[PDB]
């Protein structure tokens, strides 16, 4: 017994029997078209991790940019179409930066995550303005920063809305990683803990073996501004798994 | 023929202390040379640890601080946190540049304690420019009143006198003689002084009576 | 068929269907009667309470337009609030240009065709509320003036809008309300308000009661609670 | 069929009624639930916050529009954050303006034409939020609730979202109770409500419930996970 | 206040302009050039209000370079100057009028050399020799008298320095040093500042 | 199904069908021609229209004049043929006014494509669907032709044909054609063959055919119409020279 | 199929349909004949009437442009109404530019444009009504066509409308390149006796000439007396 | 005011008194005109001090921004560039500015001049403001390419200690700043009165 | 069903129209970029002379300024636009910075052109692919790729156009640190490369190189046929 009509998928501005608006719903599978990011929060920081998942030996691998620095407080890891993320990890940038002109002071990860989520939910044609996408965003981003409150990661996801995380991955294999996180994630882990377990984690989720070139892993402790480890410091990482 | 602009007079003065800030005004609005109120304080608590205080043409005082107020919420919505005094200025300076070409006639002092927990007082230009500062006198008396400031709280022009941290006793002390002085000498001044003490605990008004004229 | 899918359409017999499937919206909503006599016009809203949680005189259908004239509504209630306010923003501008209180003829058909240019454009639906004015001027005299979805507009000395509006007209139609004053209507809109309504299939009524004229001293207010009462209690009597 | 007179807000059905504008209704169903009840001096709203996951915080159901209006959110989280601001900027304009809290009713009737606009043209879909909004105000507290269908009600209690017509159950049983109560009261008499809403194996825990009082001396507070500890404790155990 | 002085010849143009910028009485500057480089052949020489000499010089240099980018032959330097005389004289006028006196100086191997002269309001003149400046009132009347349509180069730079020496004779403001260029088939060529120590 | 409306559509194999479809409407429309020789480029163009009762009072019908220096010919609907003549005339004219120097032949082409290219990208307007010769000498390239596509891609050829039987013209034309040797009385003899060829009817009818050449003479380009009386000597000269051949068989 | 309900459409074939479509309302036209004398052209069109009720004097068929221009309509009547006003509009506006009357090649190329710009939209229809514009500008008699797809053609006759083909053939067989005015008006109608279908009145036709005097619409009583031959 | 600015073989030594005067009253003597626009590149302001601090804090903000796009620090000529661009859009309004945007890049050290009126241009020494004639005479007659970093800043305090005593509108601290190539240190404060007891 | 509008994502979120406009590209004729360690060279094939065509006017490499070149495959009229707006960016930057672009600026300005097209119905995606070689102020060479989609990625070396799959396995095997260590070696590699998916021999291959600071060079055709020469020979 099937009944497959759909008919109200397409075309968002358009909410089906049960009120389900689909479009913005299949955006959010979109995300897990993309590769797998995982992110831990812990008192000593918040660790970002992604897999880069290079098609071609002859593409260079720093070009690909899955991990990146809104500011230096606050790093954002993206999964998804990468061309939308740029939209978004640039509003998010300059939010950042109109903050410190108006009020001389740093915007908590909080205000910055609700700064970009504003942009994606104006794709519902919210506004009248000719120069917004009509289509949902189809990135999810995971941005971590120091702020007054301390370590924080929020989510946020194509429709929108965006949440606190202790841990949460965002990406193909999100199912499944997040059960893993589940069973690992303790609050009281220092971030050499997190750090060897979401790359644990990873290895388990990429099909290909880990190597330094086909991961990007990030950190914001409290004292540091955002840091990507270096190759050499990737090696040194995953060797201890 | 239309000017946009009256001097409604008005002295605001604002006094840092290692852990509390006083920002003190008269209470007099005077056009040209008659009293249109005796009892219109110019100091406004903008938020608990913050006191602005503004001068000069009131129609633009009485905008800026409704702008203030309101934009005071707006951050507190978006940004689930109250605006530090720091923020408050920075905000400032940006609001009245907006106006660079048609400007707000108001010369505004904002007083208040800082993250640390020690007592911060910013003065701003009448375009915007700010200046953290440890005490500023603005208004018709600045004149008057920020020499005697500069030889009390910051031993300027003094030789082998020591060099104590001001107290809130003695602060108060200051800001009711600098004021009593002005209104002896500048015409403008007058009728009451409200001060304000912004400490740990919060905004405290005291108001005394200088001279009627 | 696809003539009725949109207002920009006409069928092939000439009839542009969007409209009257407008109107059937009406139907649905309970009834609402307006009497006018010689004194003034008194308007009534069957209000149902769909739950005991809303609040008693919440959820109002007559609405005062103007100081002079006031609206019952009845069909989809966001439309007629919407409505109601094109109505007031109408009737500012009249005494904002002209310098007084708008005629009611003038405003009826001013807001008629607002609403008849929804009927006319494929991008926005008629409008699904249709509602009745009235005003008591003593120039102008007592006037009830009732606008379709359509924007047709035309001055009934009664009419009734709403579920029961066949039945509701039978009744109004014996009652020479020429010949009656506005105080005495009130209580015969409440008996024909009780006869329509239909217990079984409604669970429960209250009603509104509003009413313009040389009592109100030319200002459309709602009913005093002790007439409106009074009204109540005569209805029940009544219906026996 | 009927597939057609249901794609868009601008074609009426055969019967009077616009599908789209329905379906939209359904929106608020899909929601969590949020139970909003008033005493003659307060007005309290408490919701059943829902979580993605174990690490992850509940979602905000309860959101601050002014001292002394706030409003509680069930269904597309956007279309109210959207609408919220629009509260937002409409209480903060009648501030700088008339410098006057504005009436609550006020806002709402604001709130319902912004609302009715996506219903008739075609563009933009209807909001698919259902707000509960309580305030204080001169008149009195009051507690409305905004249907994704513009229309609003004011109510002596209401709860909108998932399972709600339990809650609304219980509510009118213990209504009459509710008009002279003390806050705690409220609040544990709105507690109990929500609490018909969750699942029998679920139990209403600090983590999912949120509770946001406005009253004469009271500004809008959400009172959350650790705050809610005092209203909760109070409470017994599920019949 | 500046000096601009263009010698056309039989088959080169030579340019030159003084070195210095300067704010009301201190000479900020002694090495400003005033020669921007249109195209391999093209040189304007601007001088004018502040502010307006620069950016009016880079937008007709960039746009003189997407030409060539576009279309892979470099603008003629008679098409350049009607181009810049275009731009100029709609924006006079505009509330936004460049206050700009300008000398183009080119060489097209169909048309051969050419100097072209515009003043502020926008009239454009193709000149044998010209000069825009306080200074040239002075040094005009000395080319006049030993100019001759058919100047070698060597000469050339001779009467440029017997109209520069003028300069340090007479002009009231202090201009030390020139800078000279000369544009032939070959291209710009720049040649010996002549500094009067 | 059907991914070939509204011409923003890219198909599962990427291909944009409605400007396809729109190529497809110059192949009904009338031959024209265009030959580039060393001394002068020649354009000629069959007068598909040939109802007696109708009267030649423009200069040509399918022939215009862009510029002093340029020329096209066109083939497809005719109405959109007038809005890009007119565009082009437009076009060159703003050059001369800001350069002061006549439009270098190729821009004056690739500005009307970028014209041509902007309609297809976007969703409301239709392709243009017109194919057109432009003929010009310009003093960097000297004597050109260009031939332009509904898609907005053009390109230099020394002789093409665009319209009805245009692979024929283009078959013929790329035997006989003789690179660097042509001259305007010899190409004005190609183009009588192969619009021979192309044509139906037996014999040109001298009514039926509208032949211009662009030469520079004196220092100044003239782009003439031959009259009826020259292009009937060019028939009966072709006339007798293939009888000359057949006799020899 | 889908290609011929849009304007903006190529059909495969490339065939624009819905400008095809527009044509077909031209041929459903009242029939309109014009001829190019050498002294003069005549254009004249059928205006037979439902009634005897219709007052003829209302509405004509035939208008004048400009003093020397004037135009016939084959099509749907409230189209050439639009047409009309743009082209008398277009003509006094060269008047202003040039101080010269505008030469009648400019007009139809003019009017042609505005036909051009209603077919490239979606939201709007190619205009039904084709037009026979005639005029004597230089000492010269013109006669130029414009249908709805934008496109003019000059013809020296032709006719429009029901049983144009039909027509059209009568006039190759009739027309002389010499024919003076007097004798092409004669002409014309019975190019239009061809296909009146009914006793051909005063009122029944409508006919106007262009000369050096320029446009006029002969009046009921002149072509009575054309008739009565 | 008066700012100083030179470059030298170690690096660019940008100085500053620290008075504003409204009128004749010395509004403040402690108005700190080294703006640090980046922690790479830094900016003076002379002329008025609103237009000053929010136009060159708009560089700012434009700067990190590029920082972060480009992934490399902007270039200081190209910073120049877009602070002329800017205040040359609203040239005629009356926006009083006089700046000395100095820093290092790949170029070398690098000083550049904007003014509000459009000008700018780079240069060995530059000095703006009210006193920058007084400035001028002492920093050119002592200035060198090759000077000690100690002479250098000896240079630039005797020269604004100079053109305190004689212009009017300048007075206060002398604040010291050198760009070397890692980044902007601040070498010193030191109060006009104290420089002359040292001086003389 | 989810492939008619750009702006409608399919149940699995793919965006079928941009995807649909990528394979546009493949049918475009082929082009190679090889990051040389001091000279970059691109090089794409040429499709037939047609014997009456004049090829100057066909030129799939460009230069977008003198430090930048652009090679293209896809819809040819697309890429002139895109050229063109590049070209207008290359110099604006110059009148806004006063600094020349680096290769990654274009590369990111042409990208977003590319993005503004896919993201609103009622525009179609420029059906181009483009590869982008530059030398930046530091003198590294570098080699962009753009997709009709916007996303940009460096790659040592690529092909884009038909028969792309085939030449990047060849380039794949065959680069290495050794083959670009001579500027001819370099441009062997990619003449070579080339050959392996053009149907004729050097009459169809365009190459060109830009050297460190030199302008872009389009290779004479007989300085390919000396560099097919020593490469068949060698073989």
């Amino acid at each position: 017994m099937f009944l497959t009509r759909s008919e109200y998928d397409r075309g968002v501005n358009t909410f089906s029997p049960e009120g389900r608006l689909f479009q913005v719903e299949y955006a959010i599978e979109a995300i897990k078209l993309g590769s797998t990011a995982i992110g831990i929060q812990t008192s000593e920081g918040v660790c970002l991790a992604v897999e880069k998942r290079i098609t071609s030996p002859l593409m260079e691998p720093s070009s690909i940019e899955k991990i990146v620095e809104i500011d230096a407080h606050i790093g954002c890891a993206m999964s998804g179409l990468i061309a939308d993320a740029k939209t978004l990890i640039d509003k998010a940038r300059v939010e950042t930066q109109n903050h410190w002109f108006t009020y001389n002071e740093t915007m908590t990860v909080e205000s910055v995550t609700q700064a970009v989520s504003n942009l994606a939910l104006q794709f519902g044609e919210e506004d009248a303005d000719p120069g917004a996408m009509s289509r949902p965003f189809g990135v999810a981003l995971l941005f971590g920063g120091v702020d007054e409150k301390g370590p924080q990661l929020f989510h946020m996801d194509p429709s929108g809305t965006f949440v606190q995380c202790d841990a949460r991955a965002i990406g193909s294999a999100s199912e499944g990683a997040q059960s893993s996180l589940q069973e690992v994630y303790h609050k009281s882990m220092t971030l050499k803990e997190a750090i060897k377990s979401s790359l644990i984690i990873l290895k388990q989720v990429m099909e290909e073996k880990l190597n330094a070139t086909n991961i990007e892993l990030a950190t914001v402790q409290p004292g540091q501004n955002f840091h990507m480890f270096t190759k050499e410091e990737l090696e040194e990482v995953i060797k201890d798994i | 023929r239309f000017s946009p602009y009256v001097f409604n007079g008005g002295t605001i003065l604002a006094i840092a202390g290692e852990d509390f800030a006083i920002v003190a005004s008269d209470t007099r609005l005077s056009e040209g040379f008659s009293i249109h109120t005796r009892d219109s304080p110019k100091c406004y608590k903008l938020t608990d640890k913050t006191v602005i205080g503004c001068s000069g043409f009131h129609g633009d005082c009485l905008t800026l601080t409704k702008i203030i107020e309101a934009r005071l919420k707006m951050y507190k919505h978006s940004n689930n946190k109250a605006m530090t005094t720091g923020a408050i200025a920075a905000m400032l300076s940006t609001i009245l540049y907006s106006r660079r070409f048609f400007p707000y006639y108001v010369y505004n002092i904002i007083g208040g304690l800082d993250e640390e927990g020690k007592g911060a007082v910013y003065s701003f230009d009448p375009v915007g420019s700010y200046q953290r500062d440890s005490f500023k006198a603005g208004g018709s008396a600045s004149a008057m009143l920020q020499p005697l400031l500069d030889n009390q709280v910051g031993f300027k022009n003094m030789q082998n006198v020591e060099h104590v941290p001001l107290s809130l006793d003695r602060a108060m002390r200051l800001v009711k003689d600098v004021f009593i002085s002005a209104a002896e000498r500048d015409v403008y001044t007058g009728d009451a002084l409200r001060i304000c003490i912004v400490t740990k605990e919060g905004i405290r008004e005291e108001t005394v009576s200088l001279r009627k004229d | 068929t696809g003539y009725d899918l949109s207002a920009s359409t006409f069928s092939p017999d000439g009839r542009v269907f969007q409209v009257e499937y407008a109107m059937k919206a009406v139907e649905n909503s309970s009834t609402a009667i307006g009497i006018r006599c010689k004194d003034g016009v008194v308007f009534g809203v069957e209000k149902l309470v769909l739950s005991k949680l809303y609040e008693e005189g919440s959820n109002k259908r007559l609405f005062n337009v103007d100081r002079h004239v006031g609206m019952a509504v009845a069909g989809l209630l966001a439309d007629a609030r919407s409505l109601a306010d094109i109505a007031r923003e109408e009737a500012s501008n009249f005494r904002s240009n002209f310098g007084y209180n708008i005629p009611l003829k003038h405003l009826a058909d001013r807001v008629a065709m607002y609403v008849h240019a929804y009927t006319l454009y494929s991008a926005v639906r008629p409008f699904g509320c249709s509602f009745m004015l009235g005003s008591y001027s003593v120039n102008d005299g007592a006037q009830l003036y009732m606008i379709d979805p359509s924007g047709v507009s035309y001055g009934y000395w009664g009419c009734a809008i709403g579920k029961a509006r066949q039945a509701a007209k039978t009744e109004i139609e014996k009652l020479q309300m020429k010949e009656m004053t506005c105080r005495d209507i009130v209580k015969e809109v409440a008996k024909i308000i009780y006869i329509v309504h239909d217990e079984v299939k409604d669970k429960a009524f209250e009603l509104e009661l509003s009413w313009v004229g040389e009592l109100t001293n030319g200002r459309h207010e709602i009913v005093p609670k002790d007439i409106r009462e009074e009204a109540e209690k005569y209805a029940k009597e009544s219906l026996k | 069929f009927r597939n057609q007179y249901d794609n868009d807000v601008t074609v009426w059905s055969p019967q009077g009624r616009i599908h789209q504008i329905e379906y939209a209704m359904e929106a608020v169903k899909q929601g969590s639930a949020t139970v909003g009840l008033k005493s003659k001096t307060h007005a309290v709203l408490v919701a059943l916050k829902r979580a993605q996951s174990e690490l992850a915080a509940h979602q905000k159901k309860i959101l601050h529009v002014d001292n002394h209006i706030g409003i509680s959110i069930a269904g597309l989280t956007a279309d109210a954050r959207l609408l919220c601001n629009f509260m937002r900027q409409e209480c903060l304009d009648s501030r700088f303006v008339f410098d006057r809290p504005l009436p609550v009713s006020r806002l709402v009737s604001l709130i319902g034409s912004k609302t009715q606009i996506p219903t008739q043209r075609y563009g933009r879909r209807p909001y698919g939020v259902g707000l509960l909004i309580a305030g204080y105000d001169d008149m009195g507290p009051h507690i409305f609730q905004t249907c994704p269908s513009a229309n609003y009600f004011d109510c002596r209690a209401m709860s909108i979202g998932a399972r709600s017509q339990s809650a609304r159950t219980y509510l009118e049983r213990h209504m009459s109770e509710f008009m002279e109560c003390n806050l705690n009261e409220l609040v544990k008499h709105g507690l109990r409500a929500l609490r018909e809403t969750l699942p029998a194996e679920q139990d209403l825990t600090t983590k999912n419930v949120s509770i946001g009082i406005v009253g004469k001396d009271l500004e809008f507070t959400i009172y959350d996970d650790d705050d809610v500890s005092p209203f909760l404790e109070g409470l017994e155990e599920r019949p | 206040m500046e000096y601009l002085i263009g010698i056309q010849g039989p088959d080169y143009v030579l340019v030159a302009s003084d070195r210095v910028a300067a704010s009301n009485i201190v000479q900020m500057k002694d090495d400003h050039d005033k020669m921007f480089k249109m195209s391999e052949k093209i040189l304007l020489l601007c001088v004018g209000e502040a502010g307006d000499t620069v950016q009016f010089a880079e937008y007709i240099q960039k746009n003189v370079q997407l030409y060539k980018m576009r279309n892979g032959y470099e603008l003629s330097p008679t098409a350049a100057a009607n181009f810049t005389r275009r731009n100029l004289a709609d924006c006079l006028r505009s509330r936004t009028p460049y206050h700009v006196n300008l000398l183009l100086a080119g060489y097209d191997e169909h048309e051969g050399p050419a100097l072209y002269y515009m003043d502020y309001l926008a009239a454009l003149a193709k000149a044998p020799f010209a000069a825009h400046g306080y200074g040239a009132f002075l040094t005009l009347s000395i080319l006049d008298r030993y100019y001759t349509p058919t100047i070698s180069r060597e000469r050339a730079v001779e009467l440029l320095r017997k109209c520069l020496e003028e300069l340090q004779k007479r002009f009231i403001l202090n201009l030390p040093t020139f800078s000279v260029r000369i544009i032939d088939k070959n291209g710009i060529h720049d040649l010996d500042n002549i500094s009067f120590p | 199904r059907r991914y070939d409306s509204r011409t923003t559509i890219f198909s599962p194999e990427g291909r944009l069908y409605q400007v396809e479809y729109a190529m497809e409407a110059i192949g009904h429309a009338g031959t024209c021609l265009g030959i580039l020789a060393n001394d002068g480029v020649l354009l000629a163009a069959e007068r598909r229209n040939i109802h007696k009762l109708l009267d030649e009072v423009f200069f040509s019908e399918k022939i215009y004049k862009l510029n002093e220096d340029m020329a096209c010919s066109v083939a497809g609907i005719t109405s959109d043929a007038n809005v890009l003549t007119n565009e082009l005339r437009l076009i060159a004219q703003r050059y001369l006014l800001q350069y002061q120097e006549p439009i270098p032949c190729e821009q004056l082409v690739t500005a009307l494509c970028d014209i041509k290219q902007a309609y297809t990208q976007f969703g409301g307007k239709r392709p243009f669907g017109v194919s057109l010769l432009y003929i010009g000498w310009d003093k960097h390239y000297g004597f050109q032709l260009y031939q332009s596509d509904p898609s907005g891609n053009y390109g230099g050829w020394k002789a093409t044909c665009i319209g009805n039987n245009s692979a024929a013209a283009v078959s013929m034309l790329k035997q006989d054609y003789k690179e660097g040797e042509m001259t305007l009385k010899s190409a004005l003899a190609l183009a009588i063959k192969v619009l021979n060829k192309t044509m139906d009817v037996s014999k040109l009818s001298a009514e039926k055919v509208e032949i211009a050449t662009l030469t520079r003479e004196n220092g100044k380009t003239v782009i003439r119409v031959l009259k009826q009386k020259e292009v009937e000597q060019l028939i009966k000269k072709h006339e007798e020279e293939e009888a000359k051949a057949e006799r020899e068989k | 199929r889908g290609y011929s309900f849009s304007l903006t459409t190529f059909s495969p074939s490339g065939k624009l349909v819905q400008i095809e479509y527009a044509l077909a309302a031209v041929a459903g036209g009242a029939p309109s004949v014009g001829i190019k004398a050498a002294n003069g052209v005549v254009l004249a069109t059928e205006k037979k009437q439902k009634s005897i009720l219709y007052d003829e004097r209302s509405v004509h068929k035939v208008e004048p442009i400009t003093k020397h221009i004037g135009l016939v309509y084959s099509g749907m009547g409230p189209d050439y109404r639009v047409l009309v006003h743009r082209a008398r509009k277009l003509a006094q506006q060269y008047y202003l530019v040039y101080q010269e009357p505008i030469p009648t090649a400019q007009l139809v190329q003019r009017v042609a444009s505005v036909m051009q710009e209603y077919t490239q939209s979606g939201g709007v229809r190619p205009f039904g009504v084709s037009l026979l514009i005639c005029g004597w500008n230089e000492g010269r008699p013109y006669l130029f066509q414009s249908d709805p797809s934008g496109a003019y053609f000059a013809w020296k006759a032709t006719a429009m409308g029901k049983n144009y083909v039909n027509g059209k053939t009568f006039l190759e067989k009739r027309y002389n390149e010499d024919l003076e005015l007097e004798d092409a008006i004669h002409t014309a109608i019975l190019t239009l006796k061809e296909s009146f279908e009914g006793q051909m009145t005063e009122d029944n036709i409508e006919v106007g000439i262009c000369n050096e005097a320029g446009f006029r619409r002969l009046t009921p009583t002149e072509v009575k007396d054309y008739l009565a031959a | 005011t008066t700012t100083l600015a030179f470059k030298f073989r170690h690096g660019v030594i940008v100085a500053a008194d620290s008075r504003a005067t409204a009128g004749a009253y010395i509004a403040s003597q402690t108005v700190k005109k080294v703006i640090e626009i980046n922690p790479y590149l830094l900016g003076t302001m002379a002329g008025g001090a609103a237009d000053c601090s929010f136009w060159e804090r708009l560089l700012a903000r434009q700067c990190r921004i590029y920082e972060l796009r480009n992934k490399e620090r902007i270039s200081v000529a190209a910073a120049s560039k877009l602070l002329a661009n800017m205040v040359y859009q609203y040239k005629g309004m009356g926006l009083s500015m006089g700046t000395m945007i100095c820093g290092w890049d790949k170029r070398g050290p690098g000083l550049y001049y904007v003014d509000s009126e459009g000008n700018r241009i780079s240069g060995a020494t530059f000095s703006v403001g009210s006193g920058s004639v007084y400035a001028y005479g002492v920093m050119d007659r002592g200035y060198s390419y090759d000077l000690e970093v100690e002479q250098a800043y000896d240079l630039a305090r005797r020269a604004i200690y100079q053109a305190t005593y004689r212009d009017a509108y300048s007075g206060g601290a002398v604040n010291l700043y050198h760009v070397r190539e890692d980044g902007w240190i601040r070498v010193s404060s030191d109060n006009v009165a104290d420089l002359h007891e040292k001086y003389s | 069903s989810y492939d008619r509008a750009i702006t409608v994502f399919s149940p699995d979120g793919h965006l079928f129209q941009v995807e649909y406009a990528q394979e546009a590209v493949k049918k475009g004729s082929t082009a190679v970029g090889v990051r040389g360690r001091d000279i970059v060279v691109l090089g794409v094939e040429k499709k037939s002379v047609a014997k009456l065509q004049d090829e100057r006017t066909v030129r799939k490499i460009c230069a977008l300024d003198d430090n930048v070149c652009m090679a293209f495959a896809g819809l040819t009229a697309d890429a002139r636009i895109v050229i063109n707006r590049a070209r207008v960016e290359c110099q604006s930057h110059r009148l806004t910075v006063e600094d020349p672009v680096t290769v990654e600026y274009i590369t990111r300005y042409i990208a977003s052109l590319k993005q503004r097209y896919t993201q609103s119905n009622g525009r179609r995606p420029f059906g181009i692919s483009a590869l982008i070689v530059g030398f930046d102020f530091d003198g590294t060479p570098r080699l962009y790729q753009t997709d009709p989609s916007g996303t940009y990625h460096a790659w040592k070396a690529n092909a884009i156009g038909r028969g792309a799959k085939s030449v990047r396995e060849f380039l794949e095997k065959n680069y290495t640190d050794e083959a670009i260590e001579t500027d001819d070696l370099t441009i062997k590699l990619v003449i070579k490369a080339l050959l392996e998916v053009v149907q004729s021999g050097g009459k169809n291959i365009e190459l060109a190189v830009m050297r460190r600071d030199q302008s872009l060079k389009i290779l004479n055709p007989e300085e390919i046929e000396k560099y097919v020469a020593e490469i068949e020979k060698e073989k």
